[PDB]
């Protein structure tokens, strides 16, 4: 009891995006991309269902 | 023969700065620039070499 929790999770949310946002030119303006696949491939036995 | 003009130097693209460093091409772009901006803030010592 007396836990400021608010501010832990205030501090927990936003401490990734800035240092994400300073740690970006160690790749050095490689770019982040993934060919978009065009299919789908199961990978195990089972039943198929549609929602 | 579609040719009409050619380089004069491979270091006409680069400054001074960029230009003193050894190996550049070997090195990324973000690091060349630090070097740059750091070599020039070197102090003069008692004998130099």
């Amino acid at each position: 009891k007396g836990e400021a929790i608010g501010v832990i999770a205030a501090q927990s949310i936003g401490e990734p995006g800035t240092q994400l946002t300073m740690r970006t030119f160690h790749i050095g303006g490689a770019a982040s991309r993934a060919a978009a696949e065009s299919s789908i491939q199961v990978k195990n036995k089972g039943s198929i269902k549609l929602s | 023969d579609q040719v009409d003009y050619m380089d004069v130097s491979t270091q006409q693209v680069v400054s001074v700065g960029a230009s003193l460093i050894p190996f550049l091409e070997h090195d990324d772009a973000n690091r060349a620039l630090m070097g740059a901006n750091m070599q020039r803030q070197a102090v003069p010592t008692l004998r130099a070499d």
